[PDB]
RNA sequence: UUGGAUAAGGUGCCUAAAUAUUCGCUCAUGAGAUCCCAUAAAAGGUGUUGGUUCAUAUGAACUAGCCCUGAAAAUGGAUGGCGCUAAAGCGGA
RNA sequence: UUGUUUUCACUUUCUCCCCGCACUAAUGUGGGGAAAACUGGCUUUAUUUCUUCAAUUAUUUUUUUUGCUGAGGA
C-alpha cells in the first residue's frame, strides 16, 4: 500500500511493470551494479564476482548473483537488502524509440507513463 | 545522379514535384536540362494559377520596382525560379547547384537529339485524380505576357516532323539488324547458342 | 433461343477496354510487401480495397487479407468457385496448367529469363559474353558480305 | 505475417468482480467483451466501465480473467454491425454502422478509421457497444450491400505500388495507368 | 487433448451465448421502449 | 578496354547532419545502385578511397587519396554513412567515390 | 460509391456512330457532329450492330454519376439533331419602334436596325452549322436552325441578348427578340 | 572526447530522415496546414460526407465532419519560403 | 424468476425449366421455380517431406556480415 501511493503521485513520470525471471537476470547480470564500500561510501562496482556480494549480504545467506535474482523475482525475506545493496539501474535509451512520454500507457493515443504490467518486459529489453 | 546530364521532358509534370526532384538532383551534384518547359502542368484551374501570379506580379519595392522581384514570363524562367526558392540559392554550393541547371522552351539544337527522361513521381498522369481541374504552365505564362506561345508550338510540329522521320529510319534499321541476328544464331557453335537461348539473348 | 453465328465473332471482337477484373480465381502477381515478385489468386472480395489471396501451395504465398493496391492483375483466370478452399483451388490449379501457360507469355518468360540471369555465376556471365562476341563476329561478316 | 498491414487492435473477455465486504459475502461478478491495444488497455477500459456504469472502482474490485478472444475463423468474409456511442464537439450521440472483413478486431479498426476521418472523434470520445456478425439478408448500409451480389467483379483502376527498389527516379518512357 | 478441446470449446461458447443474450435482452428493452 | 573497375561509384552528399548542426565525423555516401536500407546494409565492412587530383605534386603524383571505410546505412534509402582517417573537405561534396569490393 | 452503373442510349436509324476514347463523331442527313467527353470517367461501349451505346461508371460517387445521365442526353441531342435539325422560332417583339431584321452572308450575321429607334446596327453572327432566316408563315419570326443544339441554343442566346434594353424599366419596355418556340425540322 | 541509441520534434525541397504504408474527408474566383502563437463571432448554404427520428424508395425534420458566405486598410509579403490537391491539407492507424 | 428445449433461414453451380426469351457490366443477364452436394461443413481410419505444423507469450540455445574502442602493465 505504501509504495503503490508513493508510485501514484509519480505515475506521469514514470512507467513500470512485471519484470518476470528473464529480464530480472538480464538486468542483475549484463546491467547489475552494486554498492561495495563503507556506509555512506558505496563507490559503483559492476559485480563481476561472487566475492562483494557475499561480503556484504552473507548474513542473510544471500552469497550469490543467483541468490540476489531469486530474491528480487521472488519478494523473499531478503528483499530490501538486496534492492539497497544494487546501485540504480542506468539504462540506456530504447532501441526502437518511445511512443509519446506526454501520454498514458492507457490512454487510446499513443503513450508510455504508467503501469505497463508485463509489457514492462520488451521495454526493459530495448533499454538495456 | 551518376550521369554527366540528364534531359528530363517536362512535358505533363506538376510544377511543385518537378522543382523538388530537380533541386535535390542539383544539390547532390547532377546537372540536368530541362526541356519544353511550356508543357508544365500546375494543379488547380487556370483561373486560380493567374490569381496567384497576378498577386506576384502586385509585388514590387514601391521605391524601387527595378530592384524589386523580377517577375518572368517564360515558363522557362518560372521552372527555374521554382527550383531557385526550393534551393539555398545564397550560398556558394546553393549557387553552384542552381547553375548547373538549364531550363528551354521547346527542344533546341543539341537537346532534341538526346534522350529525354521522364520523372513518374510528378507526373500529373499519376499524381492527380482525373476529375480535379488543372492549368498549362505555356497558357498561363501566354496570360501573363510571355506571347511567345504559339512560336513554340510550330517549332515544336516541325520537330515532331523531324523525329517522326528519324524515328521510321531507325525503326527500319532495327528490323535489319534484326533479322540479320537471327540468320547469324544459327552460324554460331550450339554451345554458345544454347547459351544466348538459356539467358534469353 | 440461340444466337446462330453472329454471337461467337461479335462477342469476340467486342474488346472491352477493362479486360482482367477481380474475379475469384483471377491470378495476380504482388509488387508490394514481402510477398512481392510472387504470384497468387485472389479467392473472394472482402471490401472495394481489401481481398483475399491464396497462392495455392506451389506459390508460397499463403491464403491471406491484402489490399488490391498491392496487386497487378494477369490475364490468366480459372473457373473456381466463391468460396473454394486452398486444397481445390491446388487441384484446380494443377488440373487448368495456369501456371504453366502464365510462364509462356511475355511478362512471364520475361520474370523467368530477369530471374536465371540474375542468379547467373561468374563464369557463365562470361560464357554470355563470348557468345555475344561470337554472334557480333558473325552478324559482322554477314552485313558485311551484304553490300 | 505483413506488420505493415496489421493492426494493434485485440478483443479481450474480461470478467472482474467487487472485493467481498461484510455488507456483501459474494458481489455478483460482471464480464466484458473490450477492443484494446493489449491487455493491459482492455483491463483500463473495464475498470472504467465498471466505475461508469455500477459504482465499482479498481481499488474496491478484483480481476477474476482476463483473456484474449481469437477468431476462430480468421479467413472468412462475414459482415458485421456495430453500435456504437461518441461524444461530439456539441454533443453525444449513438450511431449504427457496418462493415465486413475477416475479424472483429479488424472491423473495430476500420470502425476507428472511419470515425476518425469523417466525424474526427478521437478513440478516446468513442464508446463501442454491441458489434454483432449480421446476416447478409440484414445488411442495412448500401456501401456494403452491393458487395454481396451473385457474382461480384469489378475493374483494378488503382496506380501501381511498386516496391523501392524499382521505385526509380528517372525513367525511360512515360508510364501507363490503364496497364491492365 | 482433445477433452480439453471440448471444454475450451464450451466455456468461449457459452460466452458468446452470453454475449448473445444480453444483445437480445437490450434490443427487447430498446423495442418496449419505443412504444 | 583496359583500366579495368572493380569498384562501385558513390557520391559524397554533406556531413552526418540534422537542420543547421553538423557532424564532420561521419560522410553521407550515395551508391550507384542501391535505393533501400537491405541493400545498403551489404556494402557495410567495404573501404571507400575519396581519389582527388591536386595543382602540384606531392610524391612526384598529381593524385592522393583520402582513406575510409562504410559504417552502417542511413535512412531507408540506400545511403550510408562512412568514416574517413580525416574528416573529408566540403569542398568535396558532390564529388565521387569508390566503394571498393576489398575486404 | 456505388461499383458499377450503367446508362443504355437507342441509336436511331439514320445515324452511324463512331467512339474511340470517348471522342464521339455522328452523321447523319443533317450533317455531322463531333463531342469530346474527355473530361468524364467513362466506359464507353458502342453496339453498331445491334444499335445503342452504353455508358458505364466504375465506383462513381454521386457527384460523377450525375454526369451518366448529362452524357447520356447529349448523345441522344446529337441523333435527333442530326436526324432532324434542331430549331429555335424567335419572336421580334415591339411597342413603337419595329424592329427591321436583315439576313445576309446565305443565312448568318443577322443585322437589326431601329431597336428602340436608334439608327445604329445591331449585328450578330451565327455559331458553325447554324442557319438563320425570316419565317415564311409569321412576318415578326426567326428561324435558326442547326445540326448543333449547343450552337443553335447559342445562336438563339446571341440574337436575344444583343438587343437587350437599357437604362429603362425593363418590365416596361419589353421590346427585343425572345425564343418563342424549340422544335425541330 | 570516441562510438551507440534516443527525447522534443520531424522525414517533398530548402533540411538529416518516408514523394512510406494503410483507411476515410476536403476543391476553396482570397483552401488548409505544430501547445504558447500571433484573432474571429452571431447567423446562414439545395456543397459534399456520414448518422438519428418520423411518413408508402420516395417526402420531411434534425444532427455534425470538411468546405463555402458572413470576412474591409493603408510601402510589396508571407502555413518561415518554394510550393503542394492519386497532398507536401484535415482525422486516425 | 436463471438455465433448459423448439421453429425457419443460412451454400455453390462452368446444372436444368419458364418468362424478358439476347433484354447483360459479362464469354451473358433480370425475375420466377426445381436439382445434387462438384463446391462448402461435419462424422470415422492411416499419414504430415503432397501440403501445413501458424501467431503471441513464457522458458532456452545458437548464427551471417560488420562499426567503434584497447585504459593498464600487478
Amino acid at each position: 500500500k505504501a509504495t503503490k501511493e508513493m508510485l501514484k503521485i509519480v505515475e506521469p513520470y514514470v512507467t513500470y511493470g512485471y519484470p518476470t525471471l528473464s529480464t530480472v537476470r538480464k538486468l542483475l547480470y549484463k546491467r547489475g551494479y552494486v554498492r561495495v564500500g563503507k556506509v555512506r561510501r558505496y563507490a559503483r562496482k559492476k559485480i563481476q564476482d561472487n566475492a562483494d556480494i557475499s561480503k556484504h549480504l552473507g548474513k542473510y545467506n544471500v552469497h550469490g548473483i543467483e541468490d540476489m535474482v531469486y530474491q528480487l523475482y521472488t519478494c523473499g525475506p531478503v528483499f530490501k537488502k538486496v534492492n539497497n545493496f544494487l546501485w540504480a539501474f542506468k539504462l540506456k535509451p530504447p532501441r526502437k524509440g518511445f511512443k509519446a512520454k506526454r501520454h498514458a500507457f492507457n490512454e487510446p493515443r499513443p503513450g508510455d507513463w504508467g503501469n505497463r504490467e508485463a509489457h514492462i518486459n520488451e521495454l526493459i529489453n530495448r533499454m538495456i | 545522379m551518376y550521369k554527366k546530364e540528364y534531359v528530363i521532358d517536362c512535358k505533363g509534370h506538376l510544377l511543385g514535384r518537378l522543382a523538388s526532384l530537380i533541386a535535390k538532383e542539383l544539390l547532390n551534384g547532377q546537372r540536368i536540362v530541362a526541356v519544353r518547359c511550356e508543357d508544365i502542368n500546375i494543379s488547380g484551374s487556370l483561373y486560380r494559377n493567374k490569381l496567384k501570379y497576378q498577386e506576384f506580379l502586385r509585388l514590387r519595392t514601391n521605391t524601387n520596382p527595378k530592384k524589386g522581384p523580377l517577375h518572368l514570363r517564360e515558363p522557362s524562367k518560372i521552372l527555374w525560379r521554382c527550383v531557385r526558392g526550393m534551393l539555398p540559392h545564397k550560398t556558394y554550393k546553393g549557387q553552384l547547384a542552381l547553375k548547373k541547371l538549364k531550363v528551354c522552351v521547346g527542344m533546341p539544337y543539341p537537346y532534341d537529339k538526346k534522350k529525354k527522361y521522364v520523372l513518374p513521381s510528378a507526373l500529373r498522369a499519376f499524381r492527380l485524380k482525373k476529375h480535379r481541374r488543372y492549368c498549362r504552365l505555356g497558357t498561363l505564362s501566354s496570360r501573363v505576357g510571355w506571347n511567345y506561345d504559339t512560336l513554340v508550338k510550330k517549332n515544336e510540329v516541325l520537330r515532331k516532323q523531324v523525329s517522326k522521320a528519324y524515328y521510321k529510319k531507325k525503326v527500319n534499321n532495327l528490323n535489319e539488324k534484326k533479322e540479320i541476328k537471327t540468320e547469324a544464331l544459327n552460324l554460331i557453335n550450339p554451345e554458345q547458342r544454347q547459351v544466348l537461348e538459356n539467358f534469353g539473348y | 433461343v440461340e444466337l446462330t453465328e453472329e454471337e461467337k465473332l461479335y462477342i469476340s471482337k467486342k474488346n472491352l477496354l477493362f479486360k482482367r477484373f477481380v474475379e475469384p480465381g483471377r491470378l495476380c502477381l504482388i509488387e508490394y510487401g514481402p510477398y512481392a515478385g510472387k504470384l497468387c489468386f485472389i479467392v473472394d472480395i472482402v471490401t472495394i480495397t481489401r481481398v483475399i489471396v491464396d497462392g495455392a501451395f506451389i506459390t508460397g504465398v499463403p491464403r491471406m487479407v491484402i489490399p488490391l493496391k498491392r496487386l497487378k492483375l494477369l490475364k490468366e483466370r480459372i473457373k473456381i468457385n466463391k468460396n473454394c478452399k486452398s486444397g481445390f483451388l491446388r487441384k484446380t490449379v494443377n488440373s487448368t496448367k495456369v501456371l504453366e501457360e502464365f510462364n509462356n507469355s511475355k511478362l512471364g518468360k520475361k520474370m523467368i529469363i530477369k530471374k536465371k540471369r540474375d542468379e547467373a555465376t561468374d563464369f557463365e556471365r562470361f560464357q554470355v559474353y563470348f557468345a555475344k562476341r561470337e554472334l557480333k563476329k558473325k552478324m559482322t561478316t554477314i552485313k558485311n558480305k551484304k553490300n | 505475417i505483413d506488420n505493415s498491414l496489421n493492426t494493434n487492435i485485440h478483443q479481450y473477455h474480461i470478467v472482474g468482480r467487487a472485493i467481498p465486504t461484510a455488507k456483501d459475502k459474494n458481489p455478483n461478478v460482471y464480464r466484458m467483451c473490450i477492443f484494446a491495444k493489449n491487455d493491459t488497455n482492455a483491463k483500463s477500459r473495464f475498470w472504467y466501465f465498471m466505475k461508469k456504469i455500477n459504482k465499482l472502482k479498481k481499488s474496491n474490485g478484483e480481476l477474476l480473467a482476463c483473456e484474449q478472444i481469437k477468431e476462430r475463423f480468421p479467413l472468412r468474409v462475414k459482415n458485421y454491425g456495430v453500435l456504437l456511442r461518441y461524444d461530439s464537439r456539441t454533443g453525444t450521440h449513438n450511431m449504427y454502422k457496418e462493415f465486413r472483413d475477416t475479424t472483429k478486431e479488424g472491423a473495430i479498426a476500420q470502425l476507428y478509421s472511419e470515425m476518425a476521418g469523417r466525424h474526427r472523434a478521437r478513440a478516446s470520445s468513442i464508446n463501442i457497444i454491441r458489434i454483432s456478425e449480421i446476416s447478409s439478408s440484414l445488411v442495412r448500409r448500401p456501401h456494403i450491400k452491393q458487395l454481396l451480389k451473385r457474382r461480384l467483379r469489378f475493374p483494378a483502376l488503382h496506380l501501381p505500388t511498386l516496391q523501392k527498389e524499382y521505385r526509380k527516379k528517372f525513367a525511360s518512357k512515360r508510364p501507363s495507368t490503364y496497364r491492365m | 487433448k482433445q477433452i480439453q478441446k471440448k471444454e475450451l470449446q464450451k466455456i468461449n461458447h457459452d460466452y458468446y451465448k452470453g454475449v448473445a443474450k444480453a444483445v437480445k435482452k437490450k434490443k427487447k428493452r430498446e423495442e418496449k421502449k419505443a412504444k | 578496354l583496359q583500366a579495368v573497375r572493380l569498384y562501385e561509384k558513390g557520391v559524397i552528399l554533406g556531413y552526418k547532419r540534422s537542420q543547421r548542426n553538423q557532424d564532420p565525423n561521419f560522410t553521407l555516401i550515395s551508391i550507384k545502385n542501391v535505393n533501400t536500407k537491405k541493400h545498403a546494409q551489404f556494402y557495410v565492412g567495404k573501404r571507400v578511397a575519396y581519389v582527388y587530383r591536386t595543382t602540384k605534386h606531392h610524391d612526384g603524383v598529381k593524385i592522393k587519396c583520402i582513406w575510409g571505410k562504410v559504417c552502417r546505412t542511413h535512412g531507408n534509402s540506400g545511403v550510408i554513412r562512412a568514416k574517413f582517417k580525416t574528416h573529408i573537405p566540403p569542398k568535396a561534396f558532390g564529388d565521387r567515390v569508390r566503394i571498393l569490393m576489398y575486404p | 460509391k456505388t461499383i458499377v452503373s450503367t446508362q443504355k442510349v437507342l441509336i436511331p436509324e439514320g445515324v452511324k456512330v463512331a467512339i474511340n476514347a470517348r471522342k464521339v463523331t455522328v452523321s447523319g442527313k443533317y450533317g455531322t457532329l463531333r463531342r469530346s467527353f474527355r473530361h468524364l470517367p467513362i466506359d464507353i461501349r458502342l453496339n453498331k450492330l445491334k444499335k445503342y451505346i452504353k455508358v458505364v461508371m466504375w465506383f462513381g460517387v454521386p457527384d460523377s454519376l450525375a454526369c451518366i445521365r448529362t452524357v447520356c442526353t447529349h448523345l441522344k441531342n446529337m441523333f435527333t439533331g442530326v436526324t432532324k435539325k434542331f430549331l429555335y422560332k424567335m419572336r421580334l417583339v415591339h411597342a413603337h419602334f419595329p424592329i427591321n431584321s436583315n439576313i445576309v452572308d446565305n443565312n448568318t450575321r443577322i443585322e437589326i436596325r431601329n431597336y428602340l429607334g436608334e439608327k445604329s446596327v445591331r449585328f450578330v453572327k451565327a455559331l458553325p452549322g447554324v442557319v438563320i432566316e425570316k419565317s415564311p408563315n409569321v412576318k415578326d419570326e426567326i428561324y435558326v436552325s442547326g445540326a448543333d443544339i449547343e450552337n443553335v441554343s447559342l445562336t438563339a442566346a446571341l440574337i436575344h441578348q444583343s438587343v437587350l434594353c437599357r437604362n429603362k424599366d425593363i418590365r416596361k419596355f419589353l421590346d427585343g427578340i425572345y425564343v418563342s418556340e424549340v422544335t425541330t425540322v
